[PDB]
């Protein structure tokens, strides 16, 4: 029934999972997230998450669309992304291009703070790390961004739109109650349609908040509570991926 | 046009959430003080059971540095954790003397929330098989803490046994997610010698070998034995001092590669496992293994 | 050979059945639900011109009185005592001495009866809990002839749940939840089996074992034998006094029946209670010599999934029952039913009324409030869920409608065609006794509370109570369409 | 939308005027019940004087008792059943005792000997 | 667009009214309503407010109701009230009589903490403390509870239930943007039909958050955020109504 996620819901749902930001930071994106989201003419601008570097400077990301269309059988959305190293100033973070986008996959390691850091790789190619900072933060939008099945609607010309009348999701605890968000809403695609072992559901019924863990990304988060129908997600931690699934289930 | 998920008709709360519940009822027990219960078949009151003398410290102080710092769990968990602190400090049955939360380890179907705790008696530990590395009896260096571990805060507490060289040993080559009950076997091969409980104590002796530190200077290391004294003559740094890993040291041993804080040569040749030699006492954070360079 | 309470009462053909090879079983089970806890009712007293009237010496007690065993075996004395008399007095002659030491013989009979029954109209007025109203309603009951009981209550979710989940002090007794229900029903099974019967009323129990609790899972297996073994000593304590719980003969008189209810299968395994309770109700032999005296007679089983019925069933426990919810409108435990009668099981349908809800209002009503109250049910937050779970409160009006509809082809109240239903499912029905001037509530009649309307008669109607089924083929077709 | 504004509130006129006769008839019913309650309070004296199966007063001596009040009433309000039998148990002719013996061997119902032939 | 109003949010746009509450209470709060919720058959029960005692165990009181009608041309929400003076144990809060409230209305100065006290009126009345307290919890509710404007609406059956397609109150920084919940949704009364200086307003247009606060009982606040489309309301402070107001305005 909600049109856009709660920062602060997010955090308070989100914080035994480790999901949290500093009290200086909160209150600077309290303040900070309207004056981007009217200097960058975005209707929706929410938190997408926060990653951590070698310093103690981690980069705070936040993704905003203004149009979200179907195209090809996928929900494009037309996302920007901005980063921070503290709440208070966001820059933006331009897409990459195929060849450095597949030259940026193969580096690996947890960050450093200073954006201005150019990897060195194999003659010799120089890279920027909001390069490759970007490169992550797309994987994991591709491989996680969760939202309830039917909480989106399709209007006329094709724009995909919040549903008005979601009523919410019977049996939270099954996966099957959750999809991507690039999935139509016509289309019964949902997490069920994944690998089998790569998302963790606990949900207590009696408060009844699930919580969904990607188990192939560890960092990403995403709860759903029902009683009141309220979904977010937070990404957490280094933006690397999990390899060795099937050694560690 | 009607939309999809038009409505829908559950019950208040599903039938099948006792376990939720009970959770619940537990973590709420733990605010305000107990209301006298008067007994059944009469109306004399029953009293309350006389609470144990235990020593703890100040967790709504450090909810509050590492919420400032933005990391650990919220500020309104921390206090429920002070209230399971004292919970457990409280009860008679298991006798403890000081109380610490050690933290939080995620799983795939239920969590762990792990406190160490000295006893005022230990327990019995089975001696060592002849062939085996000799156990480290309570009190040393591998088992000076007895560690309990609970799923929800309050609730029931389980207390995990003691840690052999076998399983520390066997843990490095394995590499699992917590499937968050106690009873999972945890590896075919490498083989591990014990249930999830044993995986869980051992990544808990090499996690506080490895990342339990204290301020430079707050202490002074015994000259021959392995103790530390309170530093009298301690003068705090303040603001971003504390940032610097080098103002920081090693509150506990090293464990070494054998499965113990300290090597057991056997008598007359050693192996280089035998020879272990670790660092001083009181290491420092700076003087540490970086991990290994990656591709970038 | 028919039920002879069910021949006289309602013309009844149905044989009496049996729960186990010793306890019996009537065709309609009633759950107890006390309306006040049991301190302000085991603390109540029915002890208050010439002549009065209204005083209840004269109204309760030869109601209470005249069915009391003493009395009948009075009056029959007293009818051959003037049969034989009739014929003495014709025959005069040698077999006239030995009919006249027949009489003599029926005399202190007689002046045995007689004693006894004085003895009887003193032990009513010398006790306070007799003849108050609700056991004047539980004698009622079992006069009517569902003479079984089972110990429930306001239950998870709708009531305290720290009296349930919550960590008791160590010095209070080991008493769980539904605890003053056994002691009032046990004060009920003593006062009516010294009135009349030696064994007339059966009771069937109920552990709920707090499977969350720190002392049960830091225990183990011990833990829960020794729980359970406390629990069984701490009932048989309840429904007989601590005088009394023995036979003259030194074996212990063992329980009726004890029904566990578990609620998490994936935090303990319900095997070592299961086994326990086995061990529990059957005798150690030694050599033969019995050894170690059945405690419990039967174990049955609440709401178990039909799988974890058949792992219960795989590992020997000798289950005799089970209860589930199963209505007219509610069939979400099919597969349990066709379990139970593979395995020749007897199964207990707890609900049929939705509550009471089914009844002649609620047709065209708005939804009960639970802040507001009602008082005609029993549990509002419940009826909701089951109004929910029927889908609304349209549906449920129209299903009301069509049995409704049922009813009056037949003439019977609209709770009865559900309850016959329910029985013709096979499974015994389950219903919530009804207290305070609301007494056979549960069956719908109305103001039958005082004896000047009831004239003695049961609230309940003969065809709930018969062999064959009142329910014509159009009607099972609507019934199974309501779904 | 006027006439669907008009049939909601008709509708829900309806469901409190069902509720509120529902009420009625239930507050009608417990009256009924504590007059015929009544009734019976009032009627029980005389039968149990003068319509037990069971004597418990002969018809000659509890004539005797009633025209002995009467007599003495004259002397000095009307005699009534009530009085006539409080003043006989006063008397010591009558005790509560046979009162209930009688009332238990009556309400036994066709069971009672008093029914058998015999 | 909110089912229920949410008690973090509550708190976290009243922290500058002055509307607080410990930390402890808070955590208490979080943990023990949906189990007092879920133990009647309460769909709604949230923090009422908290009223300052003289020991030192302050009165938290909160509110319950499960459906909304609408009966003799008003909403007619039938609730339940709960005190509490520490979070984890509710108890009920009895409902008084008539002239028992009249009575009531004579006391003054805060209640003491212990509900076992009682106060002498006057031929002499004993007042209990409970009665005192529920006495001003009601006339605080009659008096000032509000809701956006045509944030509910009818249905079949006539019951008041939230309005899924609100579109967010137009010109949020006026009076005619609020309403009473007992007013009618369709019935053009609104807050602007009472007393003309017993409510102020603030608004932030960038933010686009309005608080109005009481005057009348000056311990009174309510917020609605326009962009989340969420509001709700608090009390703190004994509950005691400034009638010298005039002098005050």
């Amino acid at each position: 029934v909600q049109l856009e996620p709660n920062i602060t819901l997010v955090l308070k749902h989100l914080a035994s999972c480790g999901a949290v930001v500093s009290a200086e930071q909160q209150a600077a994106l309290d303040h900070s997230i309207p004056i981007k989201r009217i200097e960058a003419g975005l209707r929706s601008l929410t938190l997408w998450g926060r990653l951590t570097t070698l310093n103690g400077k981690d980069y705070l990301v936040a993704e905003g669309y203004n149009v979200a269309s179907s195209k090809e059988g996928a929900a494009v959305y037309e996302t920007k992304y901005f980063y921070s190293q503290d709440g208070a100033r966001w820059s933006d973070l331009q897409p990459v291009d195929s060849e450095t986008a597949t030259r940026c996959a193969r580096i690996k390691g947890m960050l450093s703070g200073d954006p201005a850091k150019n990897y060195e790789l194999e003659l010799v190619f120089q890279i920027p790390e909001l390069a490759v900072l970007r490169c992550r933060v797309d994987a994991i939008a591709t491989a996680t961004s969760v939202i309830p099945t039917d909480s989106t609607i399709l209007n006329a010309a094709s724009q995909v739109v919040p549903n008005r009348l979601f009523a919410g999701a019977a049996y939270p605890e099954k996966l099957e109650s959750y999809q991507h968000r690039f999935s139509l809403p016509g289309s019964g695609v949902t997490l069920s349609q994944d690998l089998r072992g790569t998302w963790a559901v606990q949900y207590d019924a009696f408060k009844g908040v699930a919580q969904v863990r990607s188990l192939l990304f560890p960092g990403y988060f995403f709860y759903y509570a029902a009683n009141e129908l309220t979904w977010g997600s937070l990404y957490v931690g280094d933006g690397l991926r999990n390899n060795d699934l099937i050694f560690m289930l | 046009s009607t939309p999809p998920a038009a409505n829908l008709s559950v019950p208040l709360v599903p039938a099948a959430s006792a376990a939720a519940a009970a959770a619940a009822v537990a973590k709420a027990s733990l605010f305000g003080d107990p209301e006298p219960v008067l007994d059944p078949e009469s109306g004399e009151p029953i009293d309350p059971d006389a609470p144990n003398e235990f020593e703890c410290e100040d967790v709504e102080g450090d909810g509050d540095l590492l919420d400032g710092l933005g990391v650990g769990l919220g500020r309104q968990e921390m206090y429920a954790a002070m209230l399971a602190v004292k919970r457990l400090g409280e009860d008679a049955k298991r006798g403890v003397s000081t109380v610490r939360f050690f933290g939080k380890f995620f799983g795939t179907q239920a969590d762990y929330y792990v406190f160490e705790t000295t006893l005022q008696s230990n327990p019995d530990m089975p001696e060592a098989p002849e062939g085996t590395i000799p156990l480290e009896p309570y009190g040393e260096g591998v088992n000076a803490y007895i560690y309990f571990v609970s799923n929800t805060l309050g609730g029931p507490l389980q207390q995990l046994p003691y840690v052999t060289p076998e399983q520390i040993k066997a843990s490095r080559l394995l590499r699992r997610y917590l499937t968050g009950r106690l009873d999972a076997p945890v590896s075919a091969f490498p083989a591990f010698p014990g249930n999830e409980a044993n995986y869980l104590r051992a990544l808990i002796a090499r996690i506080s070998a490895a990342t339990v530190c204290c301020p430079r200077g707050f202490f002074t290391a015994d000259d021959d034995s392995a103790e530390l004294s309170a530093n009298d003559e301690w003068v705090p740094l303040k603001g971003r001092e504390m940032a610097l890993p080098v103002n920081w040291s090693h509150r506990y041993a090293h464990l070494k590669g054998q499965g113990r804080t300290v090597t057991h040569k056997r008598d007359p040749f050693w192996t280089a496992e035998e020879m272990e030699a670790g660092p001083p006492p009181l290491a420092t954070l700076d003087t540490d293994a970086p991990l290994p360079a990656a591709t970038g | 050979a028919p039920d002879p309470v069910l021949n006289e009462l309602y013309g009844s053909e149905r044989p009496a059945v049996e729960l186990l090879p010793g306890v019996p079983l009537s065709p309609i089970v009633n759950s107890c639900w006390l309306p006040a806890d049991a301190k302000a009712m085991l603390a109540e007293s029915w002890i208050p011109p010439a002549f009065e009237a209204a005083a209840p010496e004269y109204n309760e007690l030869v109601r209470r009185l005249a069915k009391t065993a003493p009395f009948r075996k009075w009056n029959e004395l007293t009818i051959q005592a003037k049969q034989l008399e009739q014929e003495v007095a014709g025959l005069k002659g040698p077999d006239a001495e030995a009919k006249q030491a027949e009489l003599e013989n029926v005399k202190v009979q007689i002046a045995d009866a007689e004693a006894a029954v004085a003895e009887v109209k003193q032990s009513f007025s010398d006790d306070p809990l007799s003849l108050t109203g609700w056991m004047q309603a539980l004698t009622d009951l079992a006069d009517g002839g569902m003479t079984t009981f089972e110990v429930s209550g306001q239950g998870w979710p709708y009531c305290s749940l720290r009296q349930l989940f919550g960590e008791m002090p160590s010095a209070a007794p080991p008493a769980g939840f539904f605890d003053g229900v056994e002691r009032v029903l046990g004060t009920f099974k003593r006062r009516y089996e010294k009135e009349r019967g030696p064994g007339s009323v059966q009771l069937m129990l109920k552990l709920a074992p707090n499977v969350f609790s720190d002392a049960w899972s830091t225990g183990g297996a011990p833990a829960a034998v020794a729980a359970v073994e406390a629990y069984v000593e701490r009932a048989r304590a309840n429904v007989f006094g601590p005088d009394g719980g023995v036979t003259p003969e030194g074996v212990p008189e063992p329980l009726d029946l004890v029904q566990l209810v578990w609620w998490d299968f994936a935090a303990a395994d319900p095997l070592p209670v299961l086994k326990a309770l086995q061990r529990m109700a059957t005798d150690q032999l030694q050599v033969v010599s019995v050894s170690e005296p059945k405690k419990i007679r039967g174990i049955g089983l609440v709401d178990f999934p039909a799988d974890r019925l058949k792992a219960a069933i795989q590992a020997g426990v000798p289950i005799t029952c089970v209860q589930v919810e199963h209505s007219v409108l509610v069939r979400s435990a099919q597969p349990v039913l066709d379990l139970c009668a593979k395995y020749g099981i007897k199964v207990l349908a707890r609900g049929g009324t939705l509550g009471g809800l089914l009844s002649a209002k609620y047709l065209g009503a708005p939804p009960p409030d639970p802040v507001r109250g009602d008082a005609d049910l029993d549990s509002v937050p419940g009826c909701l869920d089951a109004v929910n779970n029927v889908g609304g409160w349209a549906r449920l009006q129209a299903a009301l409608a069509v049995i409704k509809g049922i009813a009056d082809k037949h003439g019977v109240k609209p709770e009865t065609v559900a309850l016959r239903w329910q029985i013709d499912a096979g499974c015994f029905p389950l219903v919530t006794t009804r207290w305070s001037s609301r007494v056979w509530r549960q069956f719908g009649y109305e103001g039958w509370s005082s004896f000047e309307v009831s004239g003695g008669r049961p609230g309940v109607d003969g065809p709930l109570f018969q062999v064959e089924s009142f329910l014509d083929v159009e009607d099972v077709r609507a019934l199974a369409g309501l779904a | 939308l006027a006439a669907n504004r008009s049939t909601l509130a008709d509708k829900a006129a309806s469901t409190a005027a069902t509720v509120d006769a529902w009420a009625e008839r239930q507050a009608k019913m417990e009256a009924e019940l504590q007059g015929k309650e009544l009734e019976a309070v009032r009627r029980r004296p005389t039968f149990v004087l003068r319509e037990l199966k069971p004597a418990v007063a002969s018809a000659d001596a509890v004539e005797a008792a009633a025209a002995e009040l009467t007599a003495q009433a004259e002397e000095a309000k009307e005699v009534t059943d009530i009085d006539i039998l409080s003043y006989m148990m006063d008397k010591g002719a009558i005790t509560k005792d046979a009162i209930i013996q009688a009332l238990a061997v009556h309400a036994l119902g066709d069971k009672a000997y008093t029914n058998h032939p015999a």
